[PDB]
């Protein structure tokens, strides 16, 4: 079969963030103008990364290889521009202005067409292109539209400095890659209207000029490594330029976190509004750039909320930023929060199971495609029983015991799938919370069936009944596991471990006893080491630490004569009783 | 803080109470009521509860002082109830 | 009080007061003797040097100081055969040569060879072949004895017959009895054997220098690697009372590692049996090298340890383990290592009561070393607490042991007298008892109590207070979890452990409690400690079994 059609669908659903798979299918529907496929795809896409402006750029750069038409385009723009969606990047602005361009041109319409393109282009410069500092390719083309306007009438001429007065004493204030070059141009201009009225007007921007240059400086510095490119031409996706599934650069985030944190100090002085516009916009920048990074959604949702209200908009965002990290476990939480938090309940087990699947499924894709690495394959056994962990205590909080219980039976089925943690944490719960020291043993015994031979378990196992002293079944593990474990290591740990407990609770015949075992099989050992062992104390080794490092004067003679406090300290037949009586009689 | 540990007292031949008497059984009827003085006037200055705690021989070695030259003995009753 | 006495130009009281405080102090008994003799006060130089010996009955140079006294004054066996029964008894194998030697220096003396003549001669051997089977033979820095014993044995003109043979029977004796153990001297004393077979026998000779050839070289073999491994040994403890300076003795409690380490680097090379004596034997050279192992470093548990474990790791007789560590314990009045040790050769006899005296002991001699340093320079709070920790220690561990030979009441009796001892003791045994009380007796009540207990002191202590909470947090103790909080972060100086307080509690809030609650509290923590992060600080809300997994599977840069 030789349908990469169909081949590549499948691919898409297994890793649908591999943003390229839906690239490499749409370089294909295309070549075939299967322009009823192509939509279909492209909005699959789009429904996951509503926020990924090249995507909806590579969508318009799709429409504008054909004249155009307000019938497939407005449709677009009406999506991802919307208010829902305030995709506010300037590569995509800018495919805009080139429809408010074409249709509507200048000649044809006249005065109410023209000065519509204004509209498109002033909106541009309040929403956007003034808080990217590199936006010259922008303002450019703009001016140069302000530029080659011929005046028709004395309106006009005059309207025509009106307008481009604005746009330089808005842009020569906005820290930007051309606030000098533009400044070259502005104070040229002003002496082509005003050769003795027009030094001034040069003369009030200078202030702030500079101001915005030095903090375009800053922001320089700041911005180093700022890598941002990403195709916006579905034909230069490369794959390379676009990042592969949960991958990031995390140098690269922590750049753009800086940047974040400078648009914070608020050194442009704006209004709240804008100020929290303005970081908004760096933020939205930002998560485009390492949308695999959870950081950056946890730290914009906690922020677009942080402001204002609707306690929809925490979440709002947060789903997003799940949907590009389906089996990210920290907007997995995050998510189940906002959820607890507007007491939706149901959806707190949907958005933690989704996590759990994608995981789960992450892991069946390792595991049959290179068993081979267990050091990547036990650290994804790991997470999923982690967000097992995490979840099988939410439901314990918020369901009740019950369901704290279907939760483990459902792992407790998925056999050796994950570590033993679930048994560990399971029977904490149940011991120390609800108090069914019977169960919650046996939550432990029960792990048993897939890890009696495991070591680590073992120790962890032990470590708890000794702690809780449950005498017999500290005993009858560690009776059951000296031949079960292998790791020569952790296996002289459960003898220590033992030793130590007979020796705090048993007596020096059970310890004697069990210490002759103990050296048989582990010859090497140190005796005088061990026997510091044995002595520990809340844990710490007191012995080594602080002694082995390197590893009324008459009646004070009665006192020289008398046996010693321990002979009647057993019971002090008199207390203070021998003081309010001995000083009057 | 220095004061005298004490004794040893075989346990295997002896008892510490058959002990405190041969000490105490050494000091004429002089000393004997020369110290239980010292002991009187040491309690009306308090301090004397801590050296009777951290030494409850010392308790038995006053307590038979007193009631063996005659002090008490219904009264004694009156210490532990 | 003791050194804290009044006292004259008595210079006699006031070393003995020293004396009292600090009994290890050998030193000041060598004093205490170049004193008393000054003044040629042989009642009191003989008082002492037993209170000497009593404590350190097997410091071989102590005994030799002794003798080397009363070969000042000719000689009376009188005294003299006292002091060598005493300390040459069964009971203390001093085996040290520099003793045997002023004992052959003795029976030397008292045994002319010319008056009593044969039998007199016939008992000198005897004095010397004593030392050879039971020491020499053993100590491979031995050259001096021997010279002595083999040119007592050149200066024995052959008086008559049976004399003139019996000569030589005796000196290759010697000479091959010394040509196999690893000495000093291996080397120029085969010179002289070679020469001397040459001076007797002519058809003899090479084949009886040929029958040692094989031994003395794996001899002169041993020796080398033990050279190498004795490297840095060094033995010299003073062994005349005028020798005795202040720095070649050990002053209490003292002892350089490096050369402990370097001993026991000898018995394990000794242990090896290299020169594959029979079992008997190795046993008696394996002991001859731990009592100069322990000679040197008398101050080191670790020695005294290794050797009463091995003087019955072999042996029945359960009373030479509890004996030598004894002797031990005397050496470091203080060592909680033979503190116990000892409390468990007496429960492994039942003998009970031993347990507790030996136990308290080390207690009063530590709370000793600890008001010893207080009000000797309390400007030191470094070792003013590492001293309240071992007591503290100590305690714990003695309060455990009565919570089980005798049982809970005396089990709390011993916590009572800590309490008693206010802050003397570090938090550590409130602590202990809250889990003895707890997790053993599962007395929840009492437990909570001991712990509160221990606030009264310990109420600005950020670290007891973190302890404190952890365990309040894991068993669930709700309300008194949430109380100790509030009580607490006005009290906490350290940022950082205040910080952890309220991390713990936001921790046991999305756990136990709600969302709400935890919002709260959080608003609460950001509000006093806003240089925090609030991702980093989301990552623990969410850690389990005690593990941050949200930073180790993914927010992994951190």
């Amino acid at each position: 079969e030789s349908d990469v059609i169909g081949k590549l669908n499948d691919m898409i659903e297994e890793q649908p963030t591999d943003i390229f798979l839906y690239v490499k299918l749409l370089k294909h529907h295309v070549s075939l103008k299967q322009w009823k496929q192509v939509y279909e795809t492209f909005d699959k896409l789009h429904d996951r990364f509503p926020l990924m402006a090249n995507i909806w750029c590579m969508r318009l750069s799709l429409e504008f290889d054909k004249e155009l038409d307000a019938a497939v385009i407005e449709p677009v723009l009406a999506r991802c521009l919307s208010k829902e969606l305030g995709n506010n990047d300037l590569s995509l602005w800018l495919s805009y202005i080139t429809y408010v361009r074409k249709k509507n041109d200048i000649i044809t319409g006249g005065e109410e067409a023209r000065n519509i393109v204004i509209q498109a282009f002033q909106v541009v410069v309040d929403k956007c292109a003034i808080f990217e500092p590199k936006s010259i390719q922008f303002w450019n083309e703009y001016l140069h539209f302000l530029e080659h306007w011929k005046p028709v009438n004395k309106f006009e001429e005059q309207q025509r400095v009106q307008y481009i007065r604005k746009l330089y004493k808005t842009l020569l204030c906005q820290p930007m890659d051309c606030l000098e070059s533009m400044w070259q141009r502005y104070t040229q201009w002003e002496q082509d209207v005003n050769q003795l009225t027009a030094r001034r007007h040069i003369g009030e921007l200078s202030a702030q000029y500079m101001n915005a240059r030095s903090l375009y400086q800053d922001w320089l510095n700041i911005t180093k490594g700022l890598k941002r490119n990403l195709p916006i031409t579905l034909n230069q996706a490369t794959e390379s330029n676009l990042p592969k599934p949960n991958e990031y650069d995390v140098q690269q985030l922590l750049i753009w976190l800086e940047w974040i944190r400078w648009e914070s100090d608020n050194k442009l002085e704006l209004s709240d509004d804008l100020h929290k516009a303005r970081m908004t916009y760096v933020y939205m920048q930002a998560a485009q750039h390492v949308c695999f990074a959870p950081e950056i959604w946890f730290n914009m949702a906690n922020y677009q909320g942080e402001k204002n209200t609707d306690s929809t908009v925490i979440t709002k965002y947060l789903k997003l930023g799940q949907q590009c990290i389906p089996n990210s476990a920290v907007l997995a939480f995050s998510l189940s929060e906002q959820y607890e938090l507007n007491t939706k309940i149901p959806e707190i087990e949907t958005t933690i199971l989704s996590c759990i699947d994608r995981i789960h499924l992450d892991l069946a894709a390792l595991m049959e495609d290179d068993p081979t690495n267990e050091s990547a394959i036990n650290q994804l056994k790991s997470k999923l029983t982690y967000v097992y962990c995490v979840y099988m205590n939410t439901m314990k909080r918020i369901q009740g015991l019950a369901a704290s219980r279907k939760i483990f039976g459902k792992c407790r089925r998925l056999k050796k799938l994950v570590t033993p943690d679930i048994y560990l944490e399971n029977a904490y719960i149940e011991y120390h919370i609800s108090k069914d020291t019977k169960t919650a043993c046996k939550v432990l015994e029960l792990g048993l069936k897939y890890f009696a031979t495991d070591g680590e378990y073992i120790n962890k196992y032990l470590d708890f009944l000794i702690y809780v002293n449950e005498e017999s079944q500290v005993k009858s593990l560690f009776e059951s596991s000296i031949d079960k474990i292998s790791d020569s290591h952790l296996l002289k740990m459960i003898f220590q471990k033992v030793i130590f407990f007979e020796s705090k609770v048993g007596s020096l015949n059970s310890v004697r006893t069990l210490e002759k075992r103990f050296f048989e099989k582990f010859p090497e050992v140190n005796k005088l080491e061990e026997f510091t062992n044995k002595y520990k104390v809340l844990d710490v080794n007191y012995l080594q630490r602080l002694e082995l490092d390197y590893m009324p004067p008459e009646i004070v003679e009665l006192l020289k004569v008398l046996p010693k406090r321990q002979y009647f300290k057993v019971t002090i037949f008199e207390a203070h009783a021998f003081s309010e009586f001995l000083s009057d009689k | 803080p220095w004061l005298p540990v004490g004794v040893d007292v075989n346990i295997n031949m002896t008892t510490p109470a058959m002990c405190i008497s041969s000490e105490l059984g050494k000091l004429q009827k002089d000393q004997q009521m020369a110290l239980l003085k010292v002991i009187q006037h040491f309690c009306k200055d308090e301090t004397f509860v801590a050296l009777l705690e951290e030494a409850p021989q010392l308790s038995y070695a006053i307590a038979e002082l007193l009631l063996s030259n005659g002090v008490c003995s219904v009264d004694q009753l009156t210490q532990l109830a």
